[PDB]
């Protein structure tokens, strides 16, 4: 779920990578 | 031009740690992820972290995680990596480089020309350059050889250029090499016209930055 | 981290030959990219997202490619072209890189034009004597510079050095210099230079008398 691009650490697909 | 400019080198003493650059323009650094890329011919290409310069977020590859630390400057848009406690395992080329379009998947479209760091324990010694002189030879030749044997110094690298880099055709400077005595050594050569050697005055300008040397040798032609 | 092999490590390409290398991933990814790094330089964006050809890339080019396999191929290949190719990934955090495939172009033969040079006066004056044999210019790589000191073949005591091959020309250029002592260096008279490659008709030599001229 970590991005390598940090701008993507407030994303709506990261957030909801983080909801398992 | 859109640009990320990084210096050419650091000399670093084993031990040390080492702040490096990278300077961008031509684009607004705050709405793009920075980069960095460590380059070896044993490990090859590998990626080390990324910032974004409008957060100040992070993000760290495992294995550089306790070496590298990455910052961003708004004012100066300059995006750092500082290396710590360096070993001989890190003397590498190191590249500052922008992505974009996460779309169809991200791309780094914009790299820094690389900062190369030495990491060694040894002192800077400056090079002695000889000329290397073009004989009349017993073949008579419509062109003749130019060179300048740069040795003797440390560390890389060493520029070389021609007549204040006027002359850049023909000109082939070779890959330093590391002497049994813990020194580099390199040549220069430039092929041209016969027929120049005696109205054409041919310098080879050395510069050596990590040691202050700037020298300019004039090779003399020799009658034989 | 996924691993991406790539192959062949080396590939020789004659100029306007077909040619194609390519890039498997230890487990899948979207889109797979392409850089071209000539040495001393840094990576140059050469395809991105599968397929895609960056700015500047010529029509050659091309990539394609899914799940764990892609390639990249050139329809045309042209001298400009030798360098190392790179896969990259962005799938999977860390993005990681191949390790390339060099590229190669395997040009016409071409004779090296030979030249030897004495030690500067300012050399000796420092008690080093060094002598340089250069050879420009030429292909394949293959060339064997042997010194001669006095008429007889010296060994070990010399060091080799190579140029990239040429983006223009296709070739090499190689330095031979034979390092000793001015005490040594004034035990003999005749200090030569003999060089056998492909291209010249015969092995030549080049030559010169101990501070004669």
């Amino acid at each position: 779920c970590e991005p390598a691009n940090p701008s993507e650490k407030n994303s709506p697909s990261t957030q909801y990578c983080y909801s398992i | 031009q859109v640009q990320l400019q990084q210096p050419g080198a650091e000399l670093v003493k084993p031990g040390a740690s080492v702040k490096m650059s990278c300077k961008a323009s031509g684009y607004t650094f705050t709405s793009y992820n920075m980069h960095w890329v460590k380059q070896t011919p044993g490990r090859g290409l590998e990626w080390i972290g990324a910032i974004y310069p409008g957060n100040g977020d992070t993000s760290y590859n495992q294995k550089f995680k306790g070496k590298a630390t990455l910052t961003a400057d708004k004012s100066s848009s300059t995006a750092y990596m500082q290396l710590s406690s360096l070993t001989s395992e890190d003397s590498a080329v190191y590249y500052c480089a922008r992505s974009t379009y996460y779309g169809g998947d991200w791309y780094f479209n914009v790299w820094g020309a690389g900062t190369t760091v030495t990491v060694s324990a040894a002192s800077t010694k400056g090079p002695s350059v000889f000329p290397l002189a073009p004989s009349s030879k017993s073949t008579s030749g419509g062109t003749a050889a130019l060179g300048c044997l740069v040795k003797d110094y440390f560390p890389e690298p060493v520029t070389v250029s021609w007549n204040s880099g006027a002359l850049t055709s023909g000109v082939h400077t070779f890959p330093a090499v590391l002497q049994s005595s813990g020194l580099y050594s390199l040549s220069s050569v430039v092929t041209v016209p016969s027929s120049s050697l005696g109205t054409q005055t041919y310098i080879c300008n050395v510069n050596h930055k990590p040691s202050n040397t700037k020298v300019d040798k004039k090779v003399e032609p020799k009658s034989c | 981290q996924i691993v991406l092999s790539q192959s062949p490590a080396i590939l020789s390409a004659s100029p306007g030959e077909k040619v194609t290398m390519t890039c498997r991933a230890s487990s899948s990814v979207s889109y797979i990219h392409w850089f071209q790094q000539k040495p001393g330089s840094s990576p140059k964006p050469w395809i991105y997202a599968t397929s895609n050809l960056a700015s500047g890339v010529p029509v050659r080019f091309s990539g394609s490619g899914s799940g764990t396999s892609y390639s990249l191929t050139i329809s045309r290949v042209e001298a400009e072209d030798a360098a190392t190719y790179y896969c990259q990934q962005w799938t999977s955090n860390p993005p990681t890189f191949g390790g390339g495939t060099k590229l190669e172009i395997k040009r016409t033969v071409a004779a090296p034009s030979v030249f030897i040079f004495p030690p500067s006066d300012e050399q000796l004056k420092s008690g080093t004597a060094s002598v340089v044999c250069l050879l420009n210019n030429f292909y394949p790589r293959e060339a064997k510079v042997q010194w001669k000191v006095d008429n007889a073949l010296q060994s070990g005591n010399s060091q080799e050095s190579v140029t990239e091959q040429d983006s223009k020309d296709s070739t090499y250029s190689l330095s031979s210099t034979l390092t000793l002592s001015k005490a040594d260096y004034e035990k003999h008279k005749v200090y030569a230079c003999e060089v056998t490659h492909q291209g010249l008709s015969s092995p030549v030599t080049k030559s010169f008398n101990r501070g004669e001229c």
